[PDB]
RNA sequence: GAAAUUGUUGAAAGGGAAGGGCAUUUGAUCAGACA
RNA sequence: GGAAUACUGCCAGCUGGGACUGAGGACUGCGACGUAAGUCAAGGAUGCUGGCAUAAUGGUUAUAUGCCGCCCGUCUUGAAA
RNA sequence: GCCCUGAAAAUGGAUGGCGCUCAAGCGUGUUACCUAUACUCUACCGUCAGGGUUGAUAUGAUGCCCUGACGAGUAGGCAGGCGUGGAGGUCAGUGACGAAGCCUAGACCGUAAGGUCGGGUCGAACGGCCUCUAGUGCAGAUCUUGGUGGUAGUAGCAAAUA
RNA sequence: UUGGCGGAAAGGCCUUGGGUGCUUGCUGGCGAAUUGCAAUGUCAUUUUGCGUGGGGAUAAAUCAUUUGUAUACGACUUAGA
């Protein structure tokens, strides 16, 4: 259970792709901005790709917020969780991708007495 | 641009519904009467109805209630234009010009 | 409200029953067209001849088979006027002309059921008293079409196979118009008259 | 009786357009018995539920329904706009869509 | 035009009958067999 | 640290509602609704069901009562705007439903024999005026369906 | 031991290109929220 | 000679049906309804009730459908050329 | 006024097409109706301007909060940020029960540059933040180097007697 | 089940006879409920597969070989228990 907030809403739930992207190999998905003098992009002709700006921001009551409610907070030991002890609420753990099998346990094991929630709980799980 | 003769209703319909006074650089509604007495308390005018009465009965301080009005931010009309063609002449069958006493039905449907 | 709209093609125009049709075929109603050969265009009968010579010149040049074809059957001259007023390039289009069945004639499926007309498509509520026919059927045989005398045999062949069975209907429902003598002085058929029946 | 019939049969026309630009939001559904505008006045605020069936059992049924509302009217020939939950496919065009009765208003 | 019967002989040669097949070597000749089952009756379907 | 941590760490209090100008109003219903209007059922397990209005409920409903012995309905709320209401009009002077209301329906497998005796008790009175007019417990059996041709914005019920 | 390119298996589509944008269906797949 | 009606204009006259929106988060301000206690549509939504608690809504992706979209970069008054 | 003659060009053709002829033509009106990223209202982001707010115990006063208007754009200017090599400091950071890299129509966050997580492979160094530095960000320069395709299992493997 | 007609894609229509279900043409008896205030509340239709029961049928084509009326290659055209 998070603090209370409207419904979130994010205006573009799409990945933005970069015109011609798909069309070579050497192009990568990542948007850069097409600054040519015959582009189809950067005259915005209709029926074209749409270009990110400033109108498609989020709303600031529900910015960095995931969808439980929480913020994620990447957290490396113990001493790095017991500073989220009075904001169980507002942030959530977030155990990092190098951290060994024998302190996940113990983050894990500390996070479940201090009601802080951890996003990746199967994170490399013994089964 | 088009003008017309406004009667006592079509002012009534814009300064109540449409009616923005411009206070130090802000474009503030006129919700409450006090707003208008501490700006133009030193003229007389203390009610949004002295602000009426400046207008179809043109005082001797017009000019400062008139600067004191927003320009009223009207919307497109709900019958229409009337005629097809706009950009003519009223006397030919357009829209602009002196249209008379007619820019009552054309105000209210603007508003 | 018919599952299947039957319209006889006699007595019409093309382009003002095509249009009429084509809107119709996109609402989800399946259309048949049948005698085709009593159609009619509105203007006198050369002039529509030299509507059809001047498209047929039209062809491609370098290969004819690949050009416009030029249809003689006037069921299928209907269906040129009609998938002109269809976007048939597109799946949507091609699914609006597979709910039509245009033909020549009255053929023994579809001559058992009741066909239609189209008040705002007849060539006497539109056309002015005065003014000159030219009947599709007439039209495609001075063009090239063959089939004129094989359609008009089996025409005549149904009309006597339909007037046999009209001269049983007639002499059915004068049976039925007879059984309602009954029907009056009875307390029923009062009260009925008094709720409009 | 033969019948079990308390909705008003309707055909999928198409969506608002333009020449060229269409809006995918705003439907136009063709309401059959109606010729002018005063007569669909009664069908304001119907809602308009799509049946169509598929073949995964999601409920232990086949056949699934999307649902939507009556906005106003359209042109003078009697064409209903209806906007809905979740759009229209775009394939379903001519194809029967129900209007009911409720809310009623008689 | 559209045929719609074609009555053939009861007793055919063996020159059409080699002209059916492509491998009358292979062929168990069994062609028209079950249509001279039309002439041992006394001639109903014949007629018709 | 694999991320350096936040600066304000805002406020975990709710903050409290702000009171809202919301007063409870009493419904006002349509000119068609008299108590004793034989009401055509649109929606529910007993759609087309023309059955007998009794009395508007607290909570928006409407009683829907009977006869059980005609067409099968019993004790049982409709909402108002589920329903065409017809012109048609029943005696419902020597009707006894006082009691019944939001209490009576509310849920808590087998029928009640509260549920079983207070239907009869209804149905008994209602009954003896139906037969007044003719043809009306033929009326209330019937369901109601749409035919062919009908068009009802035309239609007055 | 990446990409170009390419093999097999699996899924999908294909009436003279392919690829894209808005919206939805169907198919595959997936997080979160619930006590 | 006396009325009616059409047309135009006005009402701080009444009232039915439909759509979209619910942003704010203790109180304050401005008014109304009352003899008063108080109440209210009065500086922006609550009240009641049902279903589900699962891929059902939704997200990604493939495909289909309606419509749109002529390969960019560059020199150019002007590039899909 | 309309129509007709005047009125003849080359691939097949253009009121955009079908087609229309008391016209869906021409001329003139009446209303109804259709739709722009325009207009009016509302939400949200951002910019600019005018303002409120150091009082203590509890944390950005380059902050919070209120109100109003505005938002196109090549050449070009400026500001806020993202990513990489290396160095000072710091979290007594991460790691041989698995670091970096790579693969991933699996998930999440930011308008975006990108960041994060799960799974597979891998075998050893690497990262967050505050700053400093720079042969620091690539799609096309008939770019360089290296590698590989369509063409394509096609052209062809035919002078000099076998 | 009897008698015909229908070939424009007939594939349908009309009629005789008995058997049987229902009849709301009129008058009764009993049952409905809790799908809990609505959720299309599923009742059609298309093709295929695997099982039961019953009747019926018991072959060709290609390659290879061969002929030249054919022939770039395929095709075509012949022959061979
Ligand atoms: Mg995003
Ligand atoms: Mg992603
Ligand atoms: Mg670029
Ligand atoms: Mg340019
Ligand atoms: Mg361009
Ligand atoms: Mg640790
Ligand atoms: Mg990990
Ligand atoms: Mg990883
Ligand atoms: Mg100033
Ligand atoms: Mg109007
Ligand atoms: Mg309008
Ligand atoms: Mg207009
Ligand atoms: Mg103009
Ligand atoms: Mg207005
Ligand atoms: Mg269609
Ligand atoms: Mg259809
Ligand atoms: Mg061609
Ligand atoms: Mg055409
Ligand atoms: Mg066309
Ligand atoms: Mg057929
Ligand atoms: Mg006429
Ligand atoms: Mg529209
Ligand atoms: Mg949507
Ligand atoms: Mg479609
Ligand atoms: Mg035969
Ligand atoms: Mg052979
Ligand atoms: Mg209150
Ligand atoms: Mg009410
Ligand atoms: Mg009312
Ligand atoms: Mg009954
Ligand atoms: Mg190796
Ligand atoms: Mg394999
Ligand atoms: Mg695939
Ligand atoms: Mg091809
Ligand atoms: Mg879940
Ligand atoms: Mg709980
Ligand atoms: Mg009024
Ligand atoms: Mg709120
Ligand atoms: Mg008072
Ligand atoms: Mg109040
Ligand atoms: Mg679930
Ligand atoms: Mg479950
Ligand atoms: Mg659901
Ligand atoms: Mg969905
Ligand atoms: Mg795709
Ligand atoms: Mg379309
Ligand atoms: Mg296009
Ligand atoms: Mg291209
Ligand atoms: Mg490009
Ligand atoms: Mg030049
Ligand atoms: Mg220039
Ligand atoms: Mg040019
Ligand atoms: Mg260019
Ligand atoms: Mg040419
Ligand atoms: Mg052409
Ligand atoms: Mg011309
Ligand atoms: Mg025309
Ligand atoms: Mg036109
Ligand atoms: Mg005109
Ligand atoms: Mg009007
Ligand atoms: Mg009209
Ligand atoms: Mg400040
Ligand atoms: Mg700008
Ligand atoms: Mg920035
Ligand atoms: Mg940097
Ligand atoms: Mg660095
Ligand atoms: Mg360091
Ligand atoms: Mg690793
Ligand atoms: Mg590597
Ligand atoms: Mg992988
Ligand atoms: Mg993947
Ligand atoms: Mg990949
Ligand atoms: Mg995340
Ligand atoms: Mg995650
Ligand atoms: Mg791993
Ligand atoms: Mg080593
Ligand atoms: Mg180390
Ligand atoms: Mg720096
Ligand atoms: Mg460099
Ligand atoms: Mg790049
Ligand atoms: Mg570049
Ligand atoms: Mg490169
Ligand atoms: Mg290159
Ligand atoms: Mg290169
Ligand atoms: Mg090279
Ligand atoms: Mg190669
Ligand atoms: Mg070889
Ligand atoms: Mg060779
Ligand atoms: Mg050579
Ligand atoms: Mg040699
Ligand atoms: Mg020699
Ligand atoms: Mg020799
Ligand atoms: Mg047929
Ligand atoms: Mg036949
Ligand atoms: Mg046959
Ligand atoms: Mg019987
Ligand atoms: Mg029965
Ligand atoms: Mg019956
Ligand atoms: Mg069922
Ligand atoms: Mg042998």
């Amino acid at each position: 259970a998070s603090l209370p907030h409207p419904k979130i809403v994010k205006k573009h739930t799409k990945k933005f792709k970069r015109h011609h992207s798909d069309r070579y190999h050497r192009v990568a998905e990542n948007w850069r901005k097409q600054k040519g003098i015959d582009s189809v992009v950067r005259r915005r002709f209709r029926g074209n790709i749409s270009q990110p700006k400033i109108g498609y921001g989020s709303n600031k009551k529900t910015k960095f917020l995931s969808p439980s409610g929480h913020k994620t907070f990447l957290v490396a030991n113990v001493k790095d969780l017991e500073t989220l002890t009075m904001h169980t609420k507002t942030y959530a753990a977030e155990i990092a991708h190098n951290i060994s099998a024998k302190n996940r346990v113990v983050i894990l094991a500390r996070a479940k007495a201090l009601g802080i929630k951890v996003t990746n709980p199967k994170g490399r799980l013994a089964l | 641009v088009a003008y017309g003769y406004p009667s006592y209703s079509t002012i009534r319909q814009l300064v109540y519904k449409r009616g923005f006074g411009k206070i130090n650089k802000q474009r503030v509604p006129l919700s409450d009467n006090a707003i208008i007495e501490a700006n133009l308390g030193k003229y007389g005018i203390l009610s949004i109805d002295d602000l009426i009465h400046e207008i179809i009965t043109v005082g001797p301080h017009f000019k400062q209630a008139n600067n004191f009005l927003w320009p009223f931010k009207l919307s497109n009309p709900s019958g229409g234009w009337g005629v097809p063609r706009k950009f003519k002449h009223f006397i030919q069958g357009g829209s602009f010009g002196n249209r008379e006493e007619f820019i009552n039905k054309l105000v209210k449907s603007m508003n | 409200v018919e599952p299947v709209v039957v319209i006889d093609g006699k007595g019409h125009l093309v382009g003002r029953l095509a249009s009429v049709v084509a809107k119709q075929l996109l609402n989800g109603q399946k259309i048949v067209v049948v005698r085709a050969e009593e159609l009619n265009i509105s203007g006198e009968f050369f002039r529509n001849k030299l509507k059809y010579h001047d498209f047929l010149r039209k062809a491609t040049a370098f290969n004819k088979t690949r050009g416009p074809f030029h249809f003689r059957a006037p069921s299928r001259i209907f269906y040129k006027a009609l998938r002109g007023m269809v976007s048939h390039k597109t799946a949507r289009g091609k699914a609006a002309l597979e709910r039509l069945k245009v033909f020549e004639g009255i053929p023994p499926p579809y001559d058992k059921k009741k066909r239609v007309v189209v008040p705002q498509a007849l060539r006497v509520l539109r056309l002015k008293p005065g003014r000159k026919y030219t009947t599709l059927g007439k039209l495609s045989t001075s063009v090239g079409w063959k089939y004129e005398d094989v359609v008009a045999k089996l025409e005549a062949k149904r009309k006597v196979s339909s007037a046999e069975y009209y001269a049983k209907k007639r002499a059915f429902t004068k049976k039925v118009a007879s059984a309602n003598a009954t029907a009056a002085e009875s307390d029923v058929a009062k009260q009925l008259a008094a709720l409009g029946y | 009786a033969e019948s079990h019939r308390l909705y008003v049969k309707g055909k999928h026309l198409s969506y608002q357009r333009s020449k060229r630009v269409n809006n995918p939001n705003v439907s136009l559904i063709k309401i059959e018995g109606v010729a002018t505008p005063q007569d669909a006045q009664f069908y304001l605020g119907k809602r308009i539920a799509y049946v169509y069936r598929a073949s995964k059992e999601v409920r232990g049924s086949k056949i699934r329904v999307m649902w939507g509302k009556v906005t106003r009217t359209h042109g003078n020939s009697g064409v209903v706009r209806a906007t809905f939950r979740n759009n229209l496919p775009a394939k379903t065009f001519g194809a029967s869509v129900r209007i009911f009765l409720y809310p009623s208003n008689i | 035009l559209r045929s719609l019967t074609t009555v053939w002989a009861e007793h055919l040669s063996d020159e059409v009958k080699r002209r059916f097949y492509k491998n009358w070597y292979k062929s168990k000749k069994k062609a028209f067999t079950k249509y001279s089952a039309k002439y041992a009756q006394d001639g109903a379907g014949i007629e018709r | 640290s694999a991320q350096k941590a936040p600066k304000w760490y805002p406020s975990e209090d709710v903050a409290a509602l702000k009171k809202t100008r919301k007063a409870a109003r009493p419904q006002k219903l349509r000119a068609s609704l008299v108590p004793g209007t034989v009401l055509i059922l649109l929606a529910g397990r007993f759609r087309g069901k023309r059955v007998v209005y009794l009395k508007h409920l607290e909570d928006n409903t409407l009683l829907i009562s009977g006869p059980f012995k005609v067409n099968g309905v019993p004790l049982r709320r409709v909402n108002a705007r589920y329903v065409i209401a017809t012109s048609t009009k029943v005696s419902v002077e020597g009707v006894n439903v006082e009691k019944f209301n939001v209490e009576y329906f509310a849920k808590e497998k087998e029928i009640k024999a509260e549920r079983v005796e207070d239907q009869k008790v209804v149905d008994k009175a209602l009954i003896a005026e139906i037969k007044k007019t003719p043809l009306l417990k033929q009326y209330l059996s019937a369901s109601f369906s749409l035919k062919n041709g009908d068009k009802p914005h035309m239609l007055k019920f």
